[PDB]
């Protein structure tokens, strides 16, 4: 499965009504086009996604995309990709001051609300409505950030020390130490969001009066179990959920940066380059190996170069499903960082990961070798040897 | 301050230990009467090393020793010998009879009303001490006293003291010679002491050390003051890296970081290598490697068992005097080419290498050769388990038929602790047989994905 | 004024500090009792890059010794420059680690870090500008490795800006003396990827190798080999201290000999090197010590470079020459050993200049490569260590002092995909 | 830096007459030369504008070079060499080394000549 690939423009700010307000994105179908401001002789050149959103005009109808829309669309689909057992992710990217707060948690005290809230409360509304006497469902929370290459938990109390990234042999990376909150309730999980969203480090510049200095994942650990005494297993399916919000890169002549607020961004701009690379570099090898023959020689992936590709590893490719929402800034002035995203969104839909999602390896061969053995026996009925 | 605390059970623990501070007293210029006329002569220093030796106000120098047994004879030798005025007058030594060849005698019946007076008296050694490194045990299987109150001794230092290290020095018995018809029985009961307790125990063979007297140093004759001797130059080759300077120190816990690959193998052999007498010192030239491999010689061994039977676990070399580092990686290289010496193949490194300046001593009425340069090799192999297995031979023929268990039994054992110490010797084979053995044929059966 | 925190550790680093502290004594003109005999007027111009002033024109250097077994401390102050470094800045405990890197790293070092840390940051609130820091030590050992490792990490967490070096003796192929190598070695290895700007590769058997073939000594010792490690130490950090044509900051070749973060393992070499009986034969010019510094058998690191490619290389060149001939001879050695470099890197040759060479040499030159072919080496300890971890060969020691399993395997997966990261741009040929 | 580099500046105007424009000596390839140099061309061009500004700078050679990110710090430069630079004069280490060899005969010249 490939990765998804969602687009999304906002309307103008502030800043961009003060100084030249020339809009260039334009949308149509899955297709976004771009011009660039400084040579209206050349091509208009366009890029064909999965998805693609329009929120510059909320009274039109010109494919105008409400939160409610951009959740339908890539959230829910992914979330009954969650229920039938997936691994699963959406991660936000761009540049700064452009959707991804909006996009991913938005404003709670508006209807408006981001995606994070909204996949938490159909999530809840399904399993309650779909309970059983059989079916059980159990869900956990647990939120994290990535400050300056160190990791510290939100949803826990103060708590001034960092926490230490491990590895699993099997699992893959993790978080040593991680307070992982069970929950029962939607307003139990909407209460430790907002505690997170308060706990997070923000600060002023230019850009943004509340730009972002942290990037942000949001872990739900799922668990769906049948009960039966005679055949049945339990503890089904076990599922992540992980909606990461990413702080975007930085110009220090824009910003106006100076002291920490510059030291911050240029880590975050570290953060953020070796995260190119990594697509990058994900892409040509499943591009590769998918399409060149099958050699599948040996391909290397930057994945320790930062913390942020390190803890996503299993995110960005191998078992789990990933949509990936790039947020856009219609400014003119914007053009040359603008399609730079564009550029590793078009890139993005390139990757394709590998998840099947099991559990219980002795249940795997259990269940394989009655399967194998059911088959068997069908067969000798059908032919008349059974 | 690495101060060591020796212990010296029995008759043969107390003549090694004659020997033993002999050897120390000569190292460091102390007199018979305890003092020490080199620092007057010379003005001060740090002579009177702390490893054994406690300084007190006036000059004397006291060893920090301790002296059991239960017969008034071997100490009451010492008591109005030589060295009567270096040790303090407190000697542990039990107005009673002896344990005579009896582990239940010496153990469970005599064994008490001795053991409390001995407890107090190492308390009051190791409360002087500041870093106290371990415990240097000298005890002699097949003995009453050298096993049964060995015994007691160490399970009563584990409960109390438990993480000092535990050193252990011990005879054991012949295949063919022996001084006792009752040898195996003792030498059984041990092995739960000596493994359950103790970190690192060395084992010497008197018929080995005989062959080595006869064959290099042309006596004809030996006594036992002979022996004593040559494992007296073991101990101080052990312990001399924590009293003088030296290229690359090796303490008493890199030993057993080294040596033990898992807790219940820590049974190394030992040898050194130029044993040589003064006429024959002459026409040889005693160079690093000529010692190195007379080291891996099966003749000179101190335990009779041949290790080519077996196969290497680890190895610790000591060097002592004029030696230096690259005549010793060329000595290990040569060494790694021979295919009479088989490494397991888990230990791909397989030595540890210390070196020290001080050269080894001349005891006045010895019969080593004063030399140049000196090794101690220690070696923790497989082939030991033939040790073993000889003498768990030796047991069966007499339990078969319960004979002498009635002098055993009417001392507070019971035959179970008769038929558990056999099986706890089964499983310790079984063990040694088991680490041993090649790692299995690409040991993750087989592999390779696709690409 | 940039200036330098210097910490040692173990007995490896003691010794190798001790020699460098009395190799740039010398060049700066100091008296063993700290007084200054020097003759030149540059020797005190930028001697506070070393050393502290004291009160009665006495200097003190700016050095921290660690260590847990107190002998080897002992060995220092009873020594030619015993009494230089003040008696503060000796920290040590008892009880040493006994080559168990879970004592020095976790249970025993965890006490003295607090003291070791408390005078680091009492000699660096002085200091000017701190530039950076600069550790020696030996991987494979004991206290020397975790110690290390764990203060590398403090500092790191602390001093983020500033630059570490280090300086690591590692395992050899032959040359061994402790059983259990491989797991310090592994553990340090692991340890420092993270935590460390520039790391620079030294072996004993490059070394021995060095001393018979090229000077031809019969019986060396650890003297020599601390001799040559030092004159690779003031060779790295001369440009801080004299004036010269072309200067190179400490961070001028941390930025061109670092194209990716984690590859920054660098292979060592001094030039020239003659055997005291050769000297009235051989010229001594710029080419030859062209030809010297990229001579294979020269390395201090026992890698062979023909076996991979050069990602970086530096020449720091000490003495009066023409700034021509440095780049011409740089670009023949480029040209003519055109397959072992890369092709994506054009012009990969650092170059740097100073004036005032050693006082007893009209010529030096210092070389600092980057090349794929350490991965031989990390390669080497990966193998051992699989052949020790895979029936637990020794683990018990170090799972009783509060480890486990898990730690084992992440810097085993952590070497080997730093073992994985060389190779790639070691094949020529990028393209199929 | 740079504001006390443009107080000195400053005072050194305020002391001239008539000024003709500003000789800036500086060298691509170095962090110094290609970043201060950008910082103190846009500073001055906002200050004074109307005078004359000169460089005369050292391009990276083709062949031979003194650092591997030569390329980057040049590249970076244009924009300063171009919009704020009223005229540059551009040399080469190479040239000015066969220039040597060949005219004056000197086969190890040093970068004093
Ligand atoms: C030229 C001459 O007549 O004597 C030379 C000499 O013969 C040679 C052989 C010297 C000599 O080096 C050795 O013999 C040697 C032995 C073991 C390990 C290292 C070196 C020399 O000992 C070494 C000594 O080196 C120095 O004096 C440097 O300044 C050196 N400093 C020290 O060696 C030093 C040692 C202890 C205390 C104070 C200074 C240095 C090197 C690099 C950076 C800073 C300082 C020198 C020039 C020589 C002798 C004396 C023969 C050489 O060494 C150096 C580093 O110069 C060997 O390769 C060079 C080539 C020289 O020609
Ligand atoms: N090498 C050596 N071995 C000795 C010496 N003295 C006794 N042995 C050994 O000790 C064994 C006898 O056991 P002992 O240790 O003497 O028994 P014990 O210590 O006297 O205790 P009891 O049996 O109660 O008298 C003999 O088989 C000897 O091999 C000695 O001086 N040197
Ligand atoms: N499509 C949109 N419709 C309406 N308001 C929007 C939209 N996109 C962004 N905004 C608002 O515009 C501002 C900037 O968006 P914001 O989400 O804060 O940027 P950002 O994604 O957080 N950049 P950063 O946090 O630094 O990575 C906020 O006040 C948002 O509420
Ligand atoms: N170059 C050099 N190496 C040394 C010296 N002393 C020890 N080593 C090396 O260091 C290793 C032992 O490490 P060690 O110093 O004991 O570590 P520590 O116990 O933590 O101090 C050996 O493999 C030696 O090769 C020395 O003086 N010079
Ligand atoms: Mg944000
Ligand atoms: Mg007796």
């Amino acid at each position: 499965a490939s990765v998804k690939v969602a687009v999304r423009v906002r309307p103008f700010n502030s800043r961009e009504m003060s100084r030249d307000s020339k809009c260039i994105i334009q949308m149509s179908g899955s297709t976004t086009t771009i011009v660039n401001p400084k040579q209206p002789k050349e091509t208009p050149k366009s890029f064909s996604f999965d998805y693609s959103y329009w929120s510059h005009t909320s009274p039109e109808d010109i494919n105008y995309a409400s939160q409610k829309q951009v959740y339908r669309d890539i959230g829910e689909e992914m979330l009954q990709h969650a229920f039938e057992g997936y691994n699963v992710c959406i991660f936000a990217y761009g540049q700064t001051g452009a959707g991804k707060s909006y996009t991913m948690m938005g404003k709670q005290e508006k209807d408006q609300q981001g995606i994070i809230p909204q996949l938490c409360e159909d999530l809840f509304s399904r399993i309650n409505d779909t309970t059983n006497d059989n079916m059980s469902y159990s869900v956990e929370v647990s939120y994290m950030e990535i400050y300056c290459e160190r990791v510290r938990d939100l949803l826990n109390p103060k708590n001034k020390g960092n926490l230490r990234v491990r590895e699993h042999p099997l699992l893959g990376p993790y978080v040593e130490d991680l307070s992982k909150l069970a929950v029962t309730s939607y307003n139990d999980i909407q209460d430790l969001m907002d505690s997170g969203n308060k706990a997070r480090t923000v600060a002023a510049t230019n850009m943004n009066e509340t730009s972002s200095r942290s990037h942000a994942v949001f872990n739900i650990i799922f668990t769906q179990k049948r009960h039966d005494a005679e055949t049945n297993i339990t503890t089904e399916k076990v599922s992540k959920i992980s909606l990461v919000d990413l702080a975007g890169s930085e110009r220090a002549d824009s910003t106006g940066a100076k002291g920490t607020r510059l030291k911050e961004g240029a880590n975050i701009n570290k953060s953020l380059t070796t995260l190119g690379k990594v697509i990058s570099a994900l892409a040509e090898m499943d591009s590769g190996p998918n399409k060149n023959k099958k050699k599948k020689k040996t391909d290397f992936i930057p994945y320790r170069d930062s913390v942020l590709t390190w803890l996503l590893r299993e995110n960005l490719g191998g078992n789990s499903r990933t949509a990936m929402v790039a947020a856009l800034s219609p400014a003119d002035i914007n053009y040359d960082e603008t399609l730079s995203t564009l550029r590793y969104a078009d890139r993005a839909k390139q990757i394709r990961c590998n998840a099947v999602i099991n559990e219980d390896p002795n249940n795997k061969l259990i269940r394989e070798l009655k399967d194998e053995v059911t088959r068997l026996r069908d067969l000798l009925y059908a032919q008349g040897l059974g | 301050m690495r101060e060591c605390i020796s212990i010296h059970v029995g008759q043969a623990g107390v003549q090694i230990g004659n020997a033993c501070w002999e050897l120390y007293c000569l190292e460091h210029g102390i007199q018979p009467d305890g003092q020490m006329p080199s620092d007057k002569t010379i003005g001060g220093g740090d002579d009177s090393f702390n490893t054994f030796f406690s300084e007190t106000g006036a000059g004397k120098h006291v060893p920090r020793a301790v002296f059991v047994d239960l017969e008034p004879t071997v100490i009451d030798e010492v008591r109005t010998g030589t060295y009567r005025q270096l040790f303090h007058p407190e000697q542990l030594i039990t107005g009673k009879e002896d344990a005579a060849n009896n582990y239940a005698r010496g153990h469970y019946t005599i064994g008490k009303e001795i053991i409390d007076l001995v407890l107090d008296r190492i308390r009051k050694l190791a409360d002087q001490c500041t870093g106290l490194q371990g415990f240097l045990v000298f005890h002699s299987f097949g003995g009453g006293t050298g096993s049964g109150f060995t015994s007691l001794l160490m399970e009563r230092l584990s409960v109390d003291y438990g993480k000092k290290s535990k050193l252990e020095f011990s005879i054991y018995p012949a295949p063919q010679v022996s001084t006792a018809v009752v040898e195996p029985y003792n030498s059984i009961l041990t092995t739960h002491t000596t493994l359950e307790h103790s970190d690192c125990a060395f084992m010497v063979d008197n018929e080995a050390i005989y062959d080595i007297c006869r064959r290099n140093l042309d006596i004809e004759r030996p006594t036992y003051t002979n022996l004593n001797r040559l494992i007296s130059q073991i101990v101080s080759s052990i312990t001399a890296s924590l009293r003088f300077d030296g290229a690359l120190n090796v303490d008493l816990t890199e030993f057993q970081t080294n040596l033990v690959p898992y807790p219940r193998i820590h049974f190394p052999l030992a040898t050194y290598a130029p044993v040589i007498s003064a006429e024959k010192a002459y026409h040889e030239q005693l160079s690093v490697a000529e010692i190195t491999n007379a080291c891996f010689e099966p003749a000179n061994q101190m335990v009779k068992c041949d290790p080519r039977h077996g196969k290497y676990m680890a190895c610790c070399l000591l060097y002592r005097g004029d030696v230096v580092p690259k005549d010793v990686n060329a000595a290990i290289a040569t060494i790694k080419t021979k295919r009479s010496i088989q490494f397991v193949d888990w230990c791909p490194t397989g030595f540890k290498v210390g070196i020290n300046y001080q050269p080894p001593t001349v005891v006045p009425g010895g019969d080593l050769a004063k030399v140049q340069r000196a090794v101690c090799m220690l070696s923790n192999t497989t082939a030991i388990a033939e040790a073993w297995a000889r003498l768990d031979h030796k047991f069966d023929l007499m339990y078969a038929k319960r004979a002498f268990v009635h002098w055993y039994v009417g001392e507070g054992m019971e035959e179970g602790e008769f038929s558990e110490a056999r099986e706890d010797m089964a499983a310790l084979e079984k063990d040694y047989e088991e680490v041993g053995v090649d790692s299995v044929e690409g040991e993750g059966e087989e592999e390779g994905e696709e690409y | 004024m940039r200036e330098i925190v210097h910490i040692q550790a173990g007995q490896c680093g003691n010794q190798i500090g001790a020699k460098f502290w009395e190799v740039i004594s010398d060049e700066h003109g100091i008296d063993p009792t700290g007084s200054y005999h020097g003759d030149s007027d540059l020797q005190l111009e930028r001697i506070n890059v070393y050393y502290n002033e004291a009160t009665g024109n006495k200097y003190v250097p700016r050095a921290i010794l660690v260590d847990l077994e107190p002998g080897t401390m002992d060995s220092v102050r009873s020594g030619p420059f015993g009494q230089i470094f003040r008696p503060d800045n000796f920290v040590f405990g008892q009880s040493g680690a006994g080559n168990n890197w879970a004592k020095g790293h976790y249970t025993e070092g965890a006490e003295l870090v607090d003291s070791v840390l408390d005078v680091v940051r009492k000699e660096s609130e002085s200091c000017d500008c701190l530039q950076g820091f600069q550790l020696t030590h030996s991987l494979g050992g004991g206290t020397g490795s975790g110690m290390g490792t764990l203060l590398i990490s403090k500092i790191r967490e602390e001093y983020p800006d500033r630059i570490m070096n280090t300086f690591s003796v590692m395992p050899s192929p032959k040359v061994s003396d402790t059983v259990v190598e491989p797991y310090n070695a592994t553990l340090s290895v692991h340890q420092l990827v993270e935590n460390t700007d520039e790391t620079y590769c030294i072996d004993n058997e490059a070394l021995y190798d060095i001393c018979f073939r090229t000077l031809k000594l019969t019986t060396p010792t650890y003297g020599d080999l601390n001799h040559l490690v030092s004159a690779t130490m003031s060779g790295v950090t001369t440009c801080l201290r004299f004036p010269g044509q072309l200067n190179a900051d400490l961070r001028k070749l941390a930025v061109n000999m670092v194209p990716f973060p984690r590859l920054h393992f660098f292979m060592p070499g001094f030039a020239p090197l003659t055997s005291r009986g050769s000297q009235q034969y051989r010229a001594l010019t710029v080419p030859e010590l062209t030809q010297q510094m990229f001579d294979s058998k020269n390395m201090m690191a026992a890698c062979d470079p023909r076996h991979g490619r050069y990602l970086t290389v530096a020449a720091i060149f000490r003495g009066r020459m023409s700034m021509k001939e440095v780049d011409e001879q740089m670009l023949n050695v480029q040209n003519k050993n055109s397959s072992y470099f890369v092709e994506w890197i054009p012009n990969n040759v650092k170059t740097a200049v100073c004036d005032i060479p050693p006082r007893g040499l009209k010529m030096s030159a210092t070389f600092i490569g980057n090349s794929t072919a350490i991965q031989e080496l990390f390669k080497r300890i990966s193998e051992q260590f699989t052949a020790m971890f895979r029936r637990k060969a020794f683990l018990h020691w170090y799972t009783g002092e509060g480890m486990d399993e898990m730690e084992f395997t992440e810097a085993e997966s952590n070497m080997n995909d730093l073992v994985s990261e060389y190779q790639q741009y070691q094949d020529a040929t990028a393209d199929e």
